[PDB]
């Protein structure tokens, strides 16, 4: 089974340029389409341009400028994306997508790559357990995790085993930090007779970590 | 320069049948995608050529293609298709997407659940101080929070952030922080949020004392 991998998160200062890798996990990039399809924070999906490998031929959108450079790999197995002279409106969620070339949609899509265009510095999250101040017959808990930098940063509750009852909050930028929340809750019953745990990890810093509340 | 046209939200009860329209330009004589994109994931396809179905995709959807407006249809709504979606054409060597349609699925109106959390020591130990208030599973999506310090309201310092509609029940959750130094926090002894919605003629408020 034949999955697009994207390559990570990305940071880059206002005025340079991004490339983003999109692979075709134990599959080819023959016989088919594929395509940059950008998202803006909040906002919807814009076609960038696509590639058909086989025909030769690269595509764009105008609204961008002439700096968006589709590409693809010799072995015919990975794609590039490279949009230059980057400006903070270009700070956005960045999709491939891959379809049959005799048919016009996409039905195969990478996760996504997170570009960030930004002068700020990687700073690892601080975690913190919120734990039910000083018993009712259902009780919230919750991690706070503060001061980190860039997204994304990647929320679960007991290694993912528990994601029922669960809130994860947007992140939310302030003075170039952002911060993040999430609650989960259970049953009195449960707690804290169960260890319920916080997992935080932060690719960009190369950190996780583990909260028991 | 194609153009698409999607509402921006379309509004269902639970079980009942919901119609996305995507007013294009002659649009009927043109092949139809649409797509389905959960908060958090990527788009998946759930609609090809007006009407065609990836395996996977429940029957419970289906399209649609002529005149001006091709129609995605999806009956016997549930929770879990609260999500935006997209329709997609092609025109003159280009992709075209029209703006999200966001579905959200009705329920009965229900009161935020509200919890407050002091500082962490370990927050403590670094020279900070968060409070913290959720106010969850709530409908309708409306709220507000309040912060009062020893009794006066504080306005700085406080971070919002709001959920999408819960993917199980409808509902909607808000996480509100008030973040001070540890200095700060401790020439001070009570600390309130409090929650207003239409659910209830008085706020509901949690607080707690540094003391205890």
């Amino acid at each position: 089974q034949v999955q697009l991998v994207q390559s990570g998160a990305e940071v880059k200062k206002p005025g340079s340029s991004v490339k983003v890798s999109c692979e075709a996990s134990g599959g080819t990039l023959s016989n088919y389409v594929i395509t940059w399809v950008r998202q803006a924070p909040g906002q919807g999906l814009e076609w960038m341009g696509g590639f058909i490998p086989t025909f030769r031929t690269a595509m764009y959108a105008q609204g961008f400028q002439g700096r968006v450079t589709i590409t693809a790999d010799e072995s015919t197995s990975i794609a590039y994306m490279e949009l230059t002279n980057l400006r903070s409106e270009d700070t956005a969620v960045y999709y491939c997508a891959r379809g049959p070339l005799s048919r016009g949609y996409y039905d195969y899509w990478g996760q996504g790559t997170l570009v960030t265009v930004s002068s700020a510095k990687t700073t690892a999250p601080s975690v913190y357990p919120l734990a039910p101040v000083c018993t009712g017959s259902s009780v919230t808990l919750g991690c706070l995790v503060k001061g980190y930098f860039p997204e994304p940063v990647t929320l679960t509750w007991n290694s993912g085993s528990l994601s029922s009852g669960v809130h994860t909050f947007p992140a939310v930028l302030q003075s170039d930090l952002y911060t993040l929340s999430s609650s989960v809750t259970v049953t009195s019953s449960t707690w804290p007779s169960q260890s319920i745990t916080c997992n935080v990890a932060h690719p960009a810093s190369s950190t996780k970590v583990d909260k028991k509340i | 320069s194609y153009v698409l046209t999607q509402p921006p939200s379309v509004s269902v009860a639970p079980g009942k049948t919901a119609r996305i329209t995507c007013g294009g330009n002659n649009i009927g004589s043109k092949s139809v995608h649409w797509y389905q994109q959960k908060p958090g994931q990527a788009p998946v396809l759930v609609v090809y050529d007006d009407s065609d179905r990836p395996s996977g995709i429940p029957e419970r959807f289906s399209g649609s293609n002529s005149g001006n407006t091709a129609t995605l249809t999806i009956s016997r709504v549930e929770a879990g298709d609260e999500a935006d979606y997209y329709c997609q054409v092609w025109d003159s060597s280009s992709v075209v997407f029209g703006g999200w349609t966001k579905l959200t699925v009705l329920r009965a109106d229900a009161a935020p659940t509200v919890s407050i959390f002091p500082p962490s020591s370990e927050q403590l130990t670094s020279g900070g101080a968060s409070v913290v208030c959720f106010l969850n599973n709530f409908y309708p999506k409306d709220i507000n929070v309040k912060w009062k310090i020893d009794g006066s309201e504080r306005q700085n310092g406080v971070l919002n952030s709001w959920t999408d509609q819960d993917s199980k029940d409808s509902t909607y959750s808000m996480s509100s922080t008030l973040t001070l130094t540890k200095d700060e926090y401790e020439r001070h002894n009570s600390y309130t949020c409090e929650a207003t919605h239409k659910t209830s003629t008085s706020p509901i408020v949690k607080s707690f004392n540094r003391n205890e």
